[PDB]
């Protein structure tokens, strides 16, 4: 199950 | 079955695992390791990307399976070095 998309979730919520 | 399939296949899973070890320790504040991790990720992404994959051989389900993965490693590559290059320059929010 692994969710490349869902990296890019993560590095958009650092940027806050 | 094609041997450049599988190599596409093991830089995206050990991309996945080390730009995901980054994250975790990103977001837990450890900005060192976190870099180490990322340029790992970098390395294994690199190396996902650079297989030909659009060739007139590259037919059938496993390599557009490859291209997609290939296409998810393009965009993580970008972010992981966007952030990378933002925590070296101690510019972190």
């Amino acid at each position: 199950d692994i969710d490349f998309d869902d990296l890019s979730r993560r590095f958009e919520e650092l940027k806050k | 079955e094609p041997a450049e399939i599988k190599i596409i296949r093991e830089a995206y899973k050990k991309a996945f695992l080390f730009v995901n070890k980054g994250l975790n320790t990103d977001e837990l504040g450890q900005k060192e390791e976190a870099k180490n991790y990322y340029k790992q990720g970098i390395g294994h992404l690199l190396r996902g990307i650079s297989i030909s994959s659009k060739e007139s051989e590259h037919t059938g389900p496993g390599w557009e399976s490859a291209r997609q993965m290939q296409q998810k490693m393009k965009e993580t590559l970008q972010n992981v070095r966007t952030r990378l290059e933002i925590l070296e320059k101690g510019l972190a929010t």
